[PDB]
RNA sequence: GGGAUGACCCCAGGCGGUAGGGGAGCGUUCCCGAUGCCGAUGAAGGCCGACCCGCGAGGGCGGCUGGAGGUAAGGGAAGUGCGAAUGCCGGCAUGAGUAACGAUAAAGAGGGUGAGAAUCCCUCUCGCCGUAAGCCCAAGGGUUCCUACGCAAUGGUCGUC
RNA sequence: UGGGGCUAGGAGUGAAAAGCUAACCGAGCCCGGAGAUAGCUGGUUCUCCCCGAAAUGACUUUAGGGUCAGCCUCAGGCGC
RNA sequence: AGGGAAAGGUGAAAAGAACCCCGGGAGGGGAGUGAAAUAGAGCCUGAAACCGUGGGCUUACAAGCAGUCACGGCCCCAAGGGGUUGUGGCGUGCCUAUUGAAGCAUGAGCCGGCGACUCACGGUCGUGGGCGAGCUUAAGCCGUUGAGGCGGAGGCGUA
């Protein structure tokens, strides 16, 4: 509903600051907040964990979000905008002169 | 090298507190813990719980060594008050203010060379 | 010394309930005017 | 509310020389002996205390 | 008066001012100029100056602050300039550590508990009500009943209640 | 004296004061007509330049309000 | 019946401050995140009244609409300025209303923000233009999608 976009379960390069120019899989998309994951941006929130059930929560953490817009899907090369075609029975996505 | 204090939003009216701040203005750590051990007011023992601290963070934070330290200043600043309703006679209310402080102290350490 | 206001359940509802007012056309336009404006209560909160 | 009332608002000037005399005092203080403490005088202190008299403890 | 009208040089007069009449300007918001020009090497706004230009309203220049906007030359519209209205809205002052703390039935001590107790719990003294200041129903109130954890606020002080 | 009822705004009620009718009744409260009207009182916001009054007469259900005249100002014309 | 408020904003991203230290807590002080933390959470910018601390000049035989003019001393970058004020000269608040007000006549505690000569249609002078014995269109119709054309019924003027 107007809310879908871009890319999805798949390789992607950045473009964005910090993190220029990367590569990194699969984004596991939002997207209520329009955002990916890939494996760039990693920041230390200090913990204690959620119960200190299986104790503390360690010092390295997770993937951050990252904008939607910084991440630019690839192949045979790499970006590319996505353009689409009719399959003559279903439906796909084919990048700007090569293929998926 | 100095340490630093700062109690706020205490919950006294600053023109009273203050009476007892200007007492230890410029005394050694020695002094004011038995000017304020002796000095019989409210305001006693809000000042004395913030020359404290600021004095474990001297010796702890700074290395400054207990010692050579004194009170170098001091002064204490107005929060924003509390509004109260006060009923009167033919119902006619006005309004009470309680009042609120900021206490600050900082010690140094006397000589050097 | 006694005041104004001595309430009395079955006195109010009498007087300003939803079925009294609906009774004369008077009291019919008092709801029509109070939904228009959109109160959240067209009559006094009374229950128990 | 009522009869008698302030004419006009008083300076700032004058609010604070009411309060010259408003000045502190400090405690009056001496050491206590037959133990390392400060006391106010004619006063018994646990810390310490007297002798023929009662005090904190002793055990 | 020069008169190469130069709006620049020379000469001579006028210039106290309420109600009013007339003439010039300065600044605020918005529009064309704009698919432009300035801008993170710092926009608007804010704080300072003994400097520069204007008779003046104003405009430049420099230093600190601020962090994303601003908008010439020449013109066009108007919610366009505040000190007063026992003006309106909000904020902070003075009186002031001043009057008060709501029945003149009345208190004292010892033990607990707690970071902290005149103000909580317990005990022993003392005082006050007793066709009540005791008990039971009706109205009205709407969880205030009981219990465990609490004390920022509410309690006219304190508060572990 | 408790509970249940009835009467209202030029209307009720009143052993009669113009009392009472939801803490101000010689005519209740609310909303509307409505931004009533107010010859009365108050207030009216940046700068410089030139000129600069009146508090009289006539009439006026007029007399602290007006209309004409008089006295201030600007533009055009006339020229001792 | 009816009346009727106040109250918006961290940061690109919560990375919203683990851990230690004083404190019953609330607060702080280290540490750490961030370009920035007087961006630390009724947190952008943060003006004024109002309340503090520190520093220079200054005051206890004076007397005043609180200032100005002149000397003189001290304190801070240099034949000149800035700050402060000892002595001497001179000096009846602002506004309104009034024949006349410092007036013992009206209003105002102080600061900030809101706050009062407008618009439409007629009329009448003045003025910058167009066309002229003539000048001018209204409703509407056609285009534009910030384009303009057409439309003489009518109106004023020529006795």
């Amino acid at each position: 509903r107007v809310k879908m976009h871009v890319k999805k379960g798949d390789t992607v390069l950045v473009a964005s600051g910090k993190y220029k120019g990367r590569v990194g899989k699969v984004k596991e998309v939002l997207p209520k907040k329009y955002a990916v994951i890939v494996e760039g941006v990693n920041i230390v929130k200090k913990a204690v964990r959620v119960s200190p059930k299986y104790p503390q929560g360690g010092f390295i953490e997770k993937e951050a979000p990252l904008h939607a817009s910084k991440v630019r899907p690839i192949c045979p090369a790499c970006g590319k905008p996505t353009r689409v075609r009719k399959k003559f029975l279903e439906n796909g996505k084919k990048i700007r002169v090569c293929a998926k | 090298m100095e340490a630093k204090a700062i109690a706020r939003y205490v919950r006294i009216s600053p023109r009273k507190v203050r009476l007892v701040v200007d007492l230890i203005r410029g005394k050694s750590l020695e002094e004011a813990r038995n000017i304020l051990r002796y000095t019989n007011k409210r305001g006693a023992y809000f000042v004395a719980k913030v020359l404290e601290s600021a004095a474990a963070n001297a010796v702890n934070n700074h290395d400054m060594l207990e010692d050579r330290l004194y009170v170098k200043a001091a002064y204490v600043d107005e929060g924003p008050a509390l509004k109260r309703v006060l009923p009167r006679a033919r119902g006619r209310a006005d309004i009470i203010k309680k009042r609120t402080s900021h206490i600050t102290v900082i010690l140094g350490e006397k000589h050097g060379k | 010394m006694k005041r104004t206001w001595q309430p009395n359940r079955r006195k109010r509802a009498k007087t300003h309930g939803f079925r009294a007012r609906m009774r004369t056309p008077g009291g019919r336009k008092v709801l029509k005017r109070r939904r228009q404006k959109g109160r959240w209560r067209l009559t006094p909160a009374v229950r128990k | 509310a009522k009869h008698p009332v302030p004419k006009k608002k008083t300076s700032k000037a004058r609010r604070d020389a009411r309060r010259s005399h408003h000045a502190l005092t400090p405690p009056t203080l001496v050491p206590c002996p037959e133990c390392k403490a400060m006391k106010p005088p004619h006063t018994v202190c646990p810390e310490c205390g007297y002798y023929a008299g009662r005090k904190v403890l002793e055990v």
